[PDB]
Protein backbone atom coordinates (compact mmCIF):
# COMPACT_ATOMS: atom_id res chain seq x y z
CA UNK A 1 0.00 0.00 0.00
CA UNK A 2 2.96 2.43 1.13
CA UNK A 3 0.26 4.85 2.46
CA UNK A 4 0.35 6.90 5.55
CA UNK A 5 -2.68 6.23 8.46
CA UNK A 6 -5.49 7.46 7.27
CA UNK A 7 -4.60 7.76 3.66
CA UNK A 8 -6.60 10.39 1.95
CA UNK A 9 -7.83 12.21 4.54
CA UNK A 10 -4.55 12.80 6.24
CA UNK A 11 -3.16 14.24 2.55
CA UNK A 12 -6.31 16.56 2.77
CA UNK A 13 -5.54 17.14 6.79
CA UNK A 14 -2.56 18.41 5.93
CA UNK A 15 -3.54 19.96 2.78
CA UNK A 16 -6.06 22.14 4.74
CA UNK A 17 -4.09 22.83 7.58
CA UNK A 18 -0.78 22.52 6.49
CA UNK A 19 -1.66 25.12 3.85
CA UNK A 20 -0.34 23.33 1.12
CA UNK A 21 -1.21 24.82 -2.17
CA UNK A 22 0.59 25.02 -5.79
CA UNK A 23 3.51 26.97 -4.47
CA UNK A 24 4.13 24.19 -1.75
CA UNK A 25 7.28 22.67 -2.50
CA UNK A 26 7.11 19.10 0.00
CA UNK A 27 9.54 16.88 1.16
CA UNK A 28 8.43 13.59 1.31
CA UNK A 29 9.99 12.08 3.88
CA UNK A 30 10.80 8.01 3.75
CA UNK A 31 8.55 8.31 0.80
CA UNK A 32 8.02 4.83 -0.41
CA UNK A 33 6.89 4.77 -3.52
CA UNK A 34 5.55 8.42 -3.32
CA UNK A 35 2.10 8.12 -2.63
CA UNK A 36 1.79 11.66 -0.18
CA UNK A 37 3.77 13.90 -2.90
CA UNK A 38 1.73 12.36 -5.62
CA UNK A 39 -1.43 12.85 -3.99
CA UNK A 40 -0.31 16.22 -2.88
CA UNK A 41 0.53 16.80 -6.33
CA UNK A 42 -2.69 15.81 -7.97
CA UNK A 43 -4.44 18.00 -5.73
CA UNK A 44 -2.73 20.97 -5.48
CA UNK A 45 -0.49 20.76 -8.31
CA UNK A 46 2.45 21.20 -5.51
CA UNK A 47 6.01 20.23 -6.52
CA UNK A 48 8.36 17.86 -3.96
CA UNK A 49 11.34 16.03 -3.66
CA UNK A 50 11.11 12.05 -2.08
CA UNK A 51 13.88 10.37 -0.03
CA UNK A 52 13.97 6.36 0.54
CA UNK A 53 16.41 4.35 1.30
CA UNK A 54 14.88 2.13 -1.12
CA UNK A 55 16.12 2.31 -4.68
CA UNK A 56 13.10 0.01 -6.36
CA UNK A 57 10.55 2.34 -4.11
CA UNK A 58 12.17 5.55 -5.30
CA UNK A 59 12.24 3.98 -8.97
CA UNK A 60 8.47 3.28 -9.06
CA UNK A 61 7.97 6.83 -7.07
CA UNK A 62 9.71 8.30 -10.52
CA UNK A 63 8.28 6.22 -12.42
CA UNK A 64 4.88 7.19 -11.64
CA UNK A 65 5.76 10.55 -11.50
CA UNK A 66 6.78 10.43 -15.04
CA UNK A 67 3.43 8.94 -16.16
CA UNK A 68 1.62 11.46 -14.70
CA UNK A 69 3.48 13.55 -16.90
CA UNK A 70 4.25 15.70 -13.61
CA UNK A 71 8.41 14.11 -13.53
CA UNK A 72 9.77 17.81 -13.42
CA UNK A 73 7.69 18.69 -10.28
CA UNK A 74 8.24 15.69 -8.66
CA UNK A 75 11.43 13.50 -8.34
CA UNK A 76 12.41 11.26 -5.94
CA UNK A 77 15.77 9.82 -4.61
CA UNK A 78 17.64 7.68 -2.61
CA UNK A 79 18.97 8.62 0.76
CA UNK A 80 18.32 8.11 4.28
CA UNK A 81 16.15 10.92 6.54
CA UNK A 82 19.47 11.52 9.19
CA UNK A 83 21.50 12.66 6.55
CA UNK A 84 19.71 14.74 3.55
CA UNK A 85 20.82 15.63 -0.05
CA UNK A 86 19.28 18.99 -0.22
CA UNK A 87 20.25 22.36 0.86
CA UNK A 88 18.71 24.68 3.79
CA UNK A 89 15.54 26.43 3.35
CA UNK A 90 14.69 23.64 0.86
CA UNK A 91 10.86 22.82 1.52
CA UNK A 92 7.85 25.22 2.24
CA UNK A 93 6.37 21.39 3.90
CA UNK A 94 7.65 17.98 5.17
CA UNK A 95 5.67 15.03 5.06
CA UNK A 96 6.75 13.51 7.68
CA UNK A 97 3.75 10.67 8.07
CA UNK A 98 4.40 8.02 10.89
CA UNK A 99 7.78 7.55 9.87
CA UNK A 100 9.71 9.45 12.90
CA UNK A 101 8.71 5.97 14.72
CA UNK A 102 10.16 4.05 12.49
CA UNK A 103 13.79 5.95 11.34
CA UNK A 104 16.85 5.01 13.22
CA UNK A 105 18.19 8.46 14.37
CA UNK A 106 15.14 9.89 14.69
CA UNK A 107 16.41 13.77 16.50
CA UNK A 108 18.81 13.56 13.87
CA UNK A 109 16.14 13.40 11.29
CA UNK A 110 13.98 16.05 12.91
CA UNK A 111 17.12 18.29 13.08
CA UNK A 112 17.91 17.62 9.30
CA UNK A 113 14.22 18.08 8.37
CA UNK A 114 14.46 21.29 10.36
CA UNK A 115 17.53 22.19 8.46
CA UNK A 116 15.72 21.95 4.49
CA UNK A 117 13.00 23.63 6.18
CA UNK A 118 12.27 27.04 4.84
CA UNK A 119 11.20 30.16 7.53
CA UNK A 120 8.10 29.46 9.21
CA UNK A 121 7.50 26.30 7.16
CA UNK A 122 5.35 23.31 8.09
CA UNK A 123 6.35 19.61 9.32
CA UNK A 124 3.28 17.36 8.35
CA UNK A 125 2.56 14.28 10.95
CA UNK A 126 0.43 11.44 11.12
CA UNK A 127 1.80 9.76 14.48
CA UNK A 128 0.33 6.13 16.18
CA UNK A 129 0.80 6.75 19.78
CA UNK A 130 -0.77 5.07 23.31
CA UNK A 131 -3.29 6.59 25.07
CA UNK A 132 -3.35 4.02 27.85
CA UNK A 133 -1.19 2.04 29.66
CA UNK A 134 -0.62 -0.88 27.76
CA UNK A 135 1.09 -4.31 29.78
CA UNK A 136 4.39 -5.33 28.69
CA UNK A 137 2.90 -8.98 27.76
CA UNK A 138 1.38 -7.56 24.59
CA UNK A 139 4.36 -5.52 23.50
CA UNK A 140 6.37 -8.32 23.73
CA UNK A 141 3.50 -10.20 21.80
CA UNK A 142 4.03 -7.69 18.71
CA UNK A 143 7.55 -7.77 19.06
CA UNK A 144 7.50 -11.65 18.43
CA UNK A 145 4.80 -10.88 15.75
CA UNK A 146 6.55 -8.31 13.74
CA UNK A 147 9.91 -7.89 15.11
CA UNK A 148 9.78 -4.63 16.15
CA UNK A 149 8.79 -4.03 19.93
CA UNK A 150 6.81 -0.59 20.04
CA UNK A 151 7.46 1.96 23.34
CA UNK A 152 4.30 2.00 25.25
CA UNK A 153 5.22 5.36 26.38
CA UNK A 154 5.45 7.06 22.67
CA UNK A 155 1.86 8.95 24.15
CA UNK A 156 0.96 12.44 22.81
CA UNK A 157 3.33 13.67 25.59
CA UNK A 158 5.91 12.35 24.37
CA UNK A 159 5.53 13.03 20.63
CA UNK A 160 4.95 17.17 21.51
CA UNK A 161 7.96 17.11 23.89
CA UNK A 162 10.16 15.45 20.74
CA UNK A 163 8.66 18.16 18.65
CA UNK A 164 8.25 21.35 20.57
CA UNK A 165 11.74 21.99 21.03
CA UNK A 166 12.34 22.87 17.67
CA UNK A 167 8.80 23.38 16.29
CA UNK A 168 5.42 25.04 17.28
CA UNK A 169 2.31 22.87 17.28
CA UNK A 170 -0.07 24.65 14.86
CA UNK A 171 -2.29 21.59 14.48
CA UNK A 172 -4.01 17.96 15.96
CA UNK A 173 -6.72 16.46 15.21
CA UNK A 174 -6.40 12.97 17.67
CA UNK A 175 -8.45 9.63 16.09
CA UNK A 176 -8.78 6.74 18.67
CA UNK A 177 -8.86 3.51 17.49
CA UNK A 178 -10.00 0.18 18.96
CA UNK A 179 -9.75 -3.63 18.41
CA UNK A 180 -11.59 -5.87 15.75
CA UNK A 181 -13.68 -8.61 16.99
CA UNK A 182 -11.78 -12.15 16.42
CA UNK A 183 -14.45 -12.70 14.21
CA UNK A 184 -14.45 -9.89 12.05
CA UNK A 185 -10.43 -10.07 11.62
CA UNK A 186 -10.47 -13.89 10.56
CA UNK A 187 -13.21 -12.29 8.09
CA UNK A 188 -11.02 -9.52 6.63
CA UNK A 189 -7.61 -11.82 6.49
CA UNK A 190 -10.41 -15.27 4.94
CA UNK A 191 -11.36 -12.59 2.67
CA UNK A 192 -7.90 -10.74 1.28
CA UNK A 193 -6.41 -14.40 1.53
CA UNK A 194 -8.98 -15.91 -0.68
CA UNK A 195 -10.42 -12.85 -2.58
CA UNK A 196 -6.84 -10.59 -3.29
CA UNK A 197 -3.95 -20.73 1.87
CA UNK A 198 -4.39 -22.40 5.83
CA UNK A 199 -0.92 -21.73 5.84
CA UNK A 200 -0.78 -18.57 4.88
CA UNK A 201 -4.37 -17.44 6.74
CA UNK A 202 -2.74 -19.16 10.24
CA UNK A 203 0.49 -16.93 9.55
CA UNK A 204 -1.53 -13.98 8.85
CA UNK A 205 -4.15 -14.28 11.47
CA UNK A 206 -0.70 -15.27 14.31
CA UNK A 207 1.09 -12.13 12.99
CA UNK A 208 -2.21 -10.03 13.24
CA UNK A 209 -3.83 -10.85 16.51
CA UNK A 210 -1.76 -8.99 18.93
CA UNK A 211 -1.58 -5.61 16.70
CA UNK A 212 -5.37 -5.98 16.51
CA UNK A 213 -5.42 -6.27 20.46
CA UNK A 214 -2.54 -3.26 20.60
CA UNK A 215 -5.40 -1.17 18.84
CA UNK A 216 -7.48 -0.67 22.08
CA UNK A 217 -4.97 0.85 23.46
CA UNK A 218 -3.11 3.17 20.61
CA UNK A 219 -4.71 6.25 18.47
CA UNK A 220 -3.54 8.22 15.37
CA UNK A 221 -2.32 11.97 15.75
CA UNK A 222 -2.58 14.21 12.92
CA UNK A 223 -0.46 17.25 13.55
CA UNK A 224 0.95 20.57 11.81
CA UNK A 225 3.96 22.09 13.47
CA UNK A 226 5.78 25.18 12.28
CA UNK A 227 9.00 25.24 11.97
CA UNK A 228 10.57 28.06 15.10
CA UNK B 1 -5.59 0.01 8.80
CA UNK B 2 -7.24 3.26 10.20
CA UNK B 3 -10.56 4.40 8.09
CA UNK B 4 -11.20 8.14 8.93
CA UNK B 5 -13.43 9.25 5.75
CL1 LIG C 1 18.71 10.54 17.21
Amino acid sequence: DNTPPGAEYTIDYWIKHGCINKKSHLLDLACSTGFSSRECFKKEGASAEGIDISESAVMVANEKAKKLKANNLLKYYVADACDLPFEDNTFTHVLGGCNFAFIQNRLIALNETHRCLNHMGSMCISNFYYRRKISDKLINDVYNAINFRPNPLWTLEYWHQFFSERFTLVSEENHEMESQSEDELKADIYDYIFNRQNVFFERFLKIRRPLNIQRDYQGVTLQIWRKK
Amino acid sequence: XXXMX
